[PDB]
């Protein structure tokens, strides 16, 4: 009679419900989410423009169908506020439901900036399809963006906006792309891949006002620059969403607090993909979030079952300069030196015995990836 | 010879190259391909693969 209920229909959600079925074709099944419901891969949403798709050509089935294949009700649009662990159940409003286990799959939210002006609203953030749409409600007719943010996901909508045609200027106080991420040799080659698509970077300063001037908005950087644009894409970052988890007395850090197991600090609750912090571990990419759904539908269907990263490379889709990047795993430090030249720079972290912990690859030189992946160590010992 | 695409991410596994290191030999077909295998840059299962070309 009990559900098991998931909160989230993103890659985390759905993938554990297709692990699970596997396992588990009886137990009802009850599927949550604020969004339209709708299977698709976040990671597109950056290619949309180079693709020729509208939010809707992203879409790869709707939520009734995903209802169908997982034997499961989905509720969409329905915005879960609040968690009752004493008494195993959730909060929708003023309605209830009561959970066998329950699943906390709902992701990261977009890291705000403060703006003054007029048009300090106008702010657009991307991060789920629906935002997408927004988006490209608000780009139709346009020619310029400002982009705040300049990390991974910063990077590359503004590669994928200006093969879409649009005039970008990416604006944060940081002093180069995709910091702590990246090597500082390795994210100048990617930083002149953009500026070659005629994006133009602001590092250092940040926006100080938006305001409606003639026919769309002038951005007023905290430096003094003035910047005509038509609208601004939020894409500063973004943080677990850990609000509900930690007023319901479940223990949070970073994200929400699991160990290898996915179970929170709560009997009955767990959590995986973007709002989870496994064993220390936050990460924000697919790779992790395969492994913890294979894991734990294991778990939730009655065999306990752990989660050990290997390697997980991140491969940043900047068509304009090819980026792999493998930091090293925490608690392990050695010397970086960079090898190559120009766009294709091969950027090494060795330790002290000579072996390869971590790396960075621009241009001709991310072809050597696999070799690579073969010498590095887990980010799980 | 086909080309494979990941859903998730964009990974083109091309059946006329194979992926000689994972280690899948060059003229190997989609079919061919062992069925616990992963997409080398996100993860995903052979479901989340479409042939392209
Ligand atoms: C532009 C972009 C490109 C990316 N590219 C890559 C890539 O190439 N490779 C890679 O590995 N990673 C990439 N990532 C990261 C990757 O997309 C995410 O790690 C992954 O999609 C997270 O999935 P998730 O299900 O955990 O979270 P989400 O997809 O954010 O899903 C959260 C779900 O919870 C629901 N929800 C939230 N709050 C509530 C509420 N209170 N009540 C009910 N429902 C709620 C939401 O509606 C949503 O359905 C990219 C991210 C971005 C934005
Ligand atoms: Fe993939």
């Amino acid at each position: 009679r009990a559900p098991l209920v998931i909160i989230g229909t993103g890659l985390a959600g759905y993938n554990l419900a297709r692990e699970w079925r596997k396992l588990d074709g009886e137990t009802p099944l009850l599927m949550i989410t604020a969004d339209d419901g709708r299977s698709y891969s976040k990671p597109m949403l950056s290619t949309g423009f180079s693709k020729n798709k509208d939010a809707d050509g992203l879409a790869m089935a709707e939520p009734g169908a995903m209802a169908e294949q997982l034997n499961a009700r989905i509720l969409t649009h329905t915005r879960v506020t609040g968690i009752d662990p004493g008494h195993q159940r959730i909060w929708i409003g003023e309605e209830e439901v009561r959970y066998r286990d329950l699943v906390l799959a709902w992701g990261a939210e977009p890291i705000r900036v403060p703006v003054e002006g007029d048009a300090q609203d106008a702010l657009y953030p991307i991060n789920d399809l629906e935002d997408y749409a927004r988006f490209r409600q608000a780009a139709a007719g346009k020619r310029r963006v400002l982009l705040l943010g300049a990390g991974l996901i910063g990077c590359e909508f503004a590669n994928d906006l200006s093969s879409g045609g649009y005039q970008l200027d990416v604006v944060a106080p940081c002093e180069q792309v995709m910091p702590g991420l990246l090597h500082p040799a390795a994210a100048k080659a990617v930083q002149a891949g953009l500026e070659g698509l005629g994006v133009r970077f602001h590092l250092g300063p940040v926006l100080a006002s938006l305001k409606k001037a003639g026919e769309g908005l002038e951005a007023h950087l905290s430096d003094g620059e003035v910047i005509p644009c038509d609208l601004v894409v939020s894409a500063v970052g973004l943080r677990p969403r850990t609000e509900l988890a930690f007023a319901a007395g479940l223990a949070v850090n970073r994200g929400i607090v699991v160990d290898r197991s996915l179970r929170t600090s709560h009997a009955n609750i767990y959590a995986l993909g973007d709002c989870a912090e496994v064993d220390g571990l936050n990460l924000l990419y697919v790779m992790p979030l395969m492994a913890c759904a294979r894991a734990l539908a294991q778990t939730l269907a009655g065999n306990p079952s752990q989660v050990a990263y290997g390697p997980m490379p991140v491969t940043v889709k900047t068509p304009a300069c090819p980026l792999v990047v493998s930091p090293p795993p925490r608690g392990m430090d050695g010397q970086w030196l960079v090898e190559g030249s120009g766009t294709d720079l091969k950027v090494l972290c060795r330790d002290t015995a000579g072996r390869v912990i971590g790396y960075a690859l621009t241009g001709a030189a991310v072809n050597e990836k696999l070799a690579l992946n073969k010498e590095l160590p887990g980010l799980m010992a | 010879m086909r080309k494979w695409q990941c859903v998730v991410c964009g990974f083109i596994y091309d059946e006329a190259l194979g992926l000689p290191e994972e280690g899948i030999p060059a003229g190997t077909r989609w079919e061919d391909i062992p069925a616990d295998w992963v997409c080398p840059d996100c993860g995903v299962g052979k479901i989340d693969f479409e042939m392209i070309e």
